[PDB]
RNA sequence: ACAGUUACCGUAGCUGUAGAUGAAUGCUAAUUAUAGAGUAUAUCUCCUAUGACACUGCAUAACAUAUAAAUGCUCCUUCCGCCAAAAAAAA
RNA sequence: GGCGAGAAGGGAAGUGUGUUUCAAAGAA
RNA sequence: GAAGUUAUGGUUUGAAAAAAAAA
RNA sequence: UUUUAUGAUCCCAGGCUGGUUUAAUAAGUCAAAGUUUAGCCGGGAAG
RNA sequence: AGAGGCUUGAUAGUACUACCGUAAGUACAUAAUAUACAGUCCCAGCAGUAGCGGUUAAACUAUAGAAGAGUCGAGUAUUAUCCAUACAUACCAGGCGUAAAAAGCGUUCAUCCAAAAAAU
RNA sequence: UAAUACAGGGUUGAACUGUGGGUUAGUUUCAAUGCCCAAGGCAGAGCACUGGAUUGGAUACCCAGGGAACUGUGCUCCCAUUAAUAAGAAUCA
RNA sequence: UUCUUUGCCUGGGGGUCGUUCCGUACAGUUGUAGGUAAAAGGUAUGUUAGAGACUUAGACUAGCGUUGGAGCACAUUGUUUCAUUCGAUAGUCCACGCUCAAUCUUACCAUACA
RNA sequence: UGAUUGGUAUUGCAUGCCUGGUGACUUA
RNA sequence: AACUAGUCUUAAACACACCGCUCGUCACGUAACA
RNA sequence: CGGUACGAAGUCGAAACAAGGUAGUUGAUGGUGAACCAGUGGCUGAACAAAAAA
């Protein structure tokens, strides 16, 4: 049956699933009082994620800027093929089921055992999919823990309208001063 | 031995190689004989 | 090259002996055969492991 | 499988015991690792291919710039090579002719390109003729064809509001002696665009 | 890589080529998407609308759209979840070892605890659909106030399984015996490459030239159609 | 050769159907094949001998007596909840056992979340139960959703948006 | 790592196909995109939108890492770069 | 009078060139 | 500045010096 | 007395070293040996 | 065709980096062409080992042979170079009955390995 | 391959001994016939050659005769070169 | 594809001053040109065997008659002619096609009409 | 007492039909 | 004691199948090495 | 020079493959237009024929 051409549900962004009027309401609240109507608070009230709220606000601000400046209509902004297909997907989703009147996401996702691709099925550090172990009723030697990789990073320290200065950090250098 | 025995079989060595075994047509050895 | 010169290797075949209960359980689980009526009785009275008992025969000097 | 690295002198013995097959492209050893060499035709003739094949193969013995003399096949139909003719020679094996391992590059030196050739032109040094270039443009002057479904649909939907090339409007469906008109903004668009861009 | 493919060129769909095959010659034919699985998640209209008013009466949902855009929370979903919840709680329900092992089994079945969102099924302050009613939790200790037990929330994993089962749901005689028949059917490569997309070849062609090919087709296919149809019509006229 | 769980089958498209028939998964299959007169007559024996090598975690664990645990399913094959856990008892014997046994204080940490008994199916829908803390918009949306879900017009498939 | 090599199996070569070059040759292009519509004729269609839909790789265009073989003849090299704080223009 | 200046070397060298592992203080 | 550092190809054609003696 | 089949005696040919990315459960250092700005070195003479 | 180069007898899975059946260039426009045909006849010629051509060729020549077909594309093809795809340079990773390969039988030096491996 | 003389190796046992070995070139004892050399030299048989036949024909097969070779502590190891497909350890009662 | 150590092989196949060493000698020699897509091991059938065995089925043998010896007829061959039409050519051609030719049959030749 | 669409020219090594010779034709 | 048809065994480098396969000198041109 | 590889098939025989019509082939030889022949010693990569016991 692995060769059966099954049809699976299509995935759509939450910021495109929620109703446009809810998007406008969120944009109004954020553009009015970003302190009282924080991104976290808006997501908490409307069952969305902070990233989703940010995307909603950005998209609505762009659309409103274009409309009020009379630069382009909602059907004349040049976009990519992927975004055109996404617009079609949401149009058919609304025509079939209708826009959601409230968010259904979770603010802080949970530690749930789910398959999330082949990368999720193995211990990359150990380079093993199977933990072979002996049977005993007494403690066994502990496993050697990995040590976090010490990789270089750049941290900006002074930025102006002309010059950007950032410190190149080597976490292995013992003498720090 | 493959190409070497092929040369032996086709007879190039029989002509061009000295033999302490002598014979009336093969080249002879005028020095004391030893395994090489 | 050669053929059956691999002693302690591919000369022998190390394959499991699957009896009626094992084969029928596999067939039913994979859905290639409808569950026979005798299968429950066979499972509740599994066949013995005859190869292990066979390995117990020992040659004796006369 | 590790019986060949026994002892102390493995690092010198085993590297000697390896395959000794001929090089992949030893058939063209007289080019001296070069893409091609110039040579002088010392002899020009026709040879008989090995059986079962029959016919005559056009061949020449050519003295390369390196001084070696080799057998070279003359690919194509017809040639003008004679003795004391300079030819560029590349690696190519003509299986029919015994011992022939090199070919002659057409259109270089005194070896003229094959005549009356229109396919595989780059393999015989034939340029794209002006007639061919002109036809590769005049070929895509699209032709107008109808299947009477166009007539049905035009008389059912289009004739009601239709505009002629000059802008004239229609007042009656298509007659029996009138072809379906072309679409003024879609028919022959590519060829018309190219012509107008040219001038 | 660069240049044309040197070697064997096979259709990416997996269909054979021949005189009476879907393809006449060798090729990749990556533009021919009719030979691969493209679900219809949208609507469909007709060439003509018989009605005198443009009411959009020809527009209709595609069959695959009902699986593309599903709706969850339906009554059969609820019923299936109820039955499966009963069966799935059977173990903790019939455990008779002790509170410790009962809690262990309950946590294994539905992980929960501080900082976690569980169903609260095992909590003493949550209502369950017991067969034989008993004290919520002898007379000395109880809750002197009303304090009704709170409802139990669903098990998210099981509910998701129940909801997703829909995507995997699948929808005398003229006695002429076949002698030129196959005993065990056959499994060609096309049956796999039609729907298992990851097995197909990724194109090295420029998207510019892919789009150009589409644009050329949109203008040339009708001409070939009319060429053959005109041949047939001219032959019929000559016969007439 | 094994592949990570999720990649599936890899091989020459000429023999991918053979892989699907064999039923292998998460692996790449390569044939280097004979260069003698035969091609598949001896390759069939080679493939059979290869397939005979495959073992399973259950086979290895049963043979050895040790743990061979897949990380995406620990304890799948060796974990066994004893039947001494689920031994039901009658009322009279329950009284006798409560009399004979010595009581043990209930530990809250290990004892909490243990108030369950035999269950029967019942349909619930706690996604739309109004509460004081629910916001007005949340209440409105949940009410509309519950009406839609419990409506009698559900399961009504109409291919046409504008019905006759 | 797949196929082919005239009954079948095994040796054994051979043939095509990958990759790294980017060195010579054949055919081919080049000064890179002037210009800016409306009714583009029909059918269909509650994202109503010049939507489906269909000439603009079309732009602030871009254009990269390693190299410089051999023989003969003729000519050229001579005022190299800075410092007068190399005691200078000098209250 | 003072500093700098090899058209940026492939003309020698096989157990060599270079590589790897080390070491190198004035004001004693 | 020091200490360690498998040789390869041209098919290669095993003993080389010193010392002794000689005149 | 000193070398020498662990290649003495003794011809011809060649300075050595580094270069980050690098697909495939072929990588945690590209994995016997393949490089590209570069590193180290490569006499003396107005007698 | 916004464009050319190569293929247009069989034969090679056309790889491969994120995604790993979770989708629409989905529907209409919109259905196909070449083992059709023409010139030559063991000639001219082609081709990669095999091979094709014997006067009706999907194998040579011809693409107004049709707005033909496959791939790449401002490029593309031929030749050449290799650590020349597992012509496993065979340590991973080949052989020595019969198909290449056990020295004519033996005594030994040096090396190599064994028996108190790893450690000392 | 009878006896005798001089030497091995194998098998069986007792004692001794105590990892003392497996393989082996810059090694060399032996090794069919032929050829070179030396010996002898006509018991037999027998190349080349002679002549008696068959064959279009034979320089052969058949017959008669035949001075080459048939016994060596020499020269000496070419081979379809000698108990096999190299020697040793392990797996078996 | 258990381990140790020597010897040898790389498709087939071809040609071929180093010595203060006694030199037409010693030592040493598989390898470079020219050809090549094969070559070669086995099992399975068939065919053949100046190989063998067997049934005794036919053949022999035995019995009744022939033919080669003479005459005639048919066909064929050789010859000849303007033409004496043509095919058939060991078994499986030769009283065969032609189970019957003075005319016709006639398909051969000559003449003159289209 | 009811005529007709050339060739007894080559090619049986293009064939159909038809013959000669030799082989076979075994099951429950 | 012989022959044909079989039938059986053995050998084979035959498989277009003994009217098979197959060796060489000489003659004949194109070449490499020497 | 003698030998060697390719194309062609011409003259002369019939050396091998069956017991190939004298088994084959091998070491070093002798002889011969050609394949080859003869002796001697090797092998099988050869055949034929092939025992009762008094």
């Amino acid at each position: 049956d692995r060769l059966l051409p099954r049809v699976f549900p299509l995935k759509l962004p939450a910021h495109r699933r929620v109703d446009p009027l809810l998007r406008e309401y969120i944009f109004f609240l954020h553009s009015m009082d970003p302190a009282r109507f924080s991104i976290r608070k808006l997501g908490e009230r409307y069952g969305l994620k902070e990233r989703t709220v940010e995307l909603i606000c950005r998209e609505f601000s762009v659309a409103e800027f274009l409309r009020r400046t009379e630069l382009a209509t909602p059907y004349t902004r040049r976009v990519s093929r992927e975004k055109a297909v996404l617009r079609m997907k949401e149009a058919l989703f609304s025509l079939k089921l209708g826009y959601d009147q409230l968010g259904d996401e979770d603010l802080d996702e949970q530690e749930e055992h789910e398959f999330r691709g082949f990368r999720s099925t193995q211990d990359w550090i150990q380079r093993q999919n199977i933990e072979v172990e002996m049977m005993s009723a007494f403690p066994l030697p502990a496993k050697r823990n990995p040590l976090p990789k010490r990789v270089d990073v750049d941290v900006t320290v002074h930025n102006t309208s002309k010059l950007k200065v950032m410190n190149w950090i080597d976490p292995n250098d013992k003498v720090v001063f | 031995c493959s190409d070497r025995k092929r040369k032996i079989l086709n007879g190039t060595e029989y002509i061009r190689r000295k033999s302490s075994h002598r014979g009336r047509i093969k080249r002879g050895s005028q020095a004391p004989a030893f395994k090489r | 090259g050669k053929g059956a010169v691999h002693y302690t290797g591919t000369n022998f075949r190390r394959v499991q002996r699957l009896d009626i209960v094992d084969r029928m359980r596999a067939l039913v689980a994979q859905g290639l055969v409808d569950a026979p009526l005798w299968l429950s009785a066979a499972e509740r009275a599994p066949p013995m492991e005859l190869s292990n008992l066979k390995l117990m025969d020992r040659k004796v000097h006369n | 499988s590790t019986r060949s690295i026994s002892g102390r002198l493995f690092y010198k013995r085993r590297p000697l015991q390896v395959p000794k097959l001929k090089p992949p492209n030893i058939r063209s050893k007289w080019l001296e690792g070069a893409p091609q060499k110039k040579g002088i035709c010392v002899k020009v003739r026709v040879q008989t291919p090995r059986k079962p094949n029959s016919g005559l193969r056009k061949v020449a013995r050519v003295r390369l710039s390196t001084g070696r003399t080799v057998l070279v096949y003359i690919p194509g139909i017809g040639h003008n090579l004679n003795v004391h003719s300079v030819v560029l020679v590349r690696g190519g094996r003509c299986k029919d002719v015994p011992g022939c391992n090199y070919k002659a590059v057409r259109g270089v030196a005194d070896l003229l390109p094959v005549k009356n050739r229109e396919r595989k032109r780059s393999k015989y040094g034939v340029k794209l003729s002006s007639e061919k270039k002109e036809w590769r443009l005049q070929r895509w002057n699209n032709k107008h064809l109808t299947i009477e479904k166009d007539r049905e649909l035009f008389n059912q939907f289009r004739w009601m509001t239709w505009r002629n090339e000059e802008g004239e409007m229609r007042t009656s469906p298509l007659a029996d002696d009138e072809e379906v008109p072309r679409h003024t903004q879609l028919f022959n668009r590519w060829y018309r665009l190219k012509m107008q861009r040219e001038g | 890589p660069r240049g044309s493919h040197r070697g064997g060129v096979f259709p990416v769909s997996g269909l054979t080529w021949g005189m009476n095959r879907p393809y006449l010659k060798r090729g990749l034919y990556q533009h021919r998407r009719d030979h691969i699985f493209t679900p219809r998640w949208g609507t469909r209209t007709a060439n003509f609308n018989p009605s005198a008013l443009p009411d959009g009466s020809t527009r209709r949902w595609e069959n695959d759209a009902f699986k593309a855009w599903p709706l969850y929370g339906l009554p059969h979903h609820v019923k299936l979840y109820a039955v499966n919840e009963a069966r799935y709680l059977v173990p903790a329900a019939r455990c008779t070892a002790g509170p410790e092992i009962t809690q262990y089994i309950l946590n294994q079945l539905d992980p929960g605890g501080a900082g976690r969102n569980c169903s609260g099924i095992g909590r003493p302050d949550v209502r369950l659909p017991l067969a034989k009613p008993a004290a919520p939790s002898s007379p000395d200790v109880f809750d002197p106030f009303g304090t009704p037990l709170s409802e139990r929330s669903r098990i998210k994993r099981l509910y998701n399984l129940v909801c997703e089962a829909d995507s995997w749901r699948v929808k005398n005689a003229f006695p002429f015996v076949d002698e030129k028949a196959a005993l065990v059917r056959d499994l060609p490569l096309a049956e796999i490459l039609y729907c298992r997309h990851t097995h197909r070849l990724q194109s090295r062609r420029h998207p510019f030239w892919i789009d150009m090919g589409y644009k050329k087709r949109i203008v040339r296919i009708p001409y070939l159609y009319r060429r053959r149809v005109a041949k047939e019509e001219a032959q019929e006229r000559e016969f007439g | 050769v094994p592949r990570p769980l999720g990649k599936g089958l890899k091989s020459n498209l000429r023999y991918l159907p053979l892989l699907y028939l064999m039923g292998i998964d998460n692996c790449r299959v390569s044939f280097y094949g004979p260069s003698a007169s035969a091609r598949w007559f001896t390759r069939a024996k080679a493939l059979k001998r290869a397939l005979e090598q495959l073992q399973s975690r259950r086979t290895l664990a049963n043979a050895t007596g040790q743990k061979y645990d897949l990380l995406v399913a620990p304890g799948e094959h060796w974990m066994h909840w004893p039947d001494r856990w689920f031994r039901p008892i009658s009322t009279e014997y329950a009284r006798m056992l409560e009399r004979i046994k010595k009581k043990r204080p209930p530990s809250y940490r290990r004892g909490f979340r243990a108030a369950i008994d035999e269950v029967i199916p019942e349909e619930i829908r706690p996604e739309f139960t109004p509460y004081t803390w629910k916001s007005p918009l949340q209440k409105w949306a949940e009410e509309l959703k519950r009406k839609r879900l419990t409506s009698h017009n559900v399961y009504e498939t109409e291919v046409f948006l504008h019905p006759p």
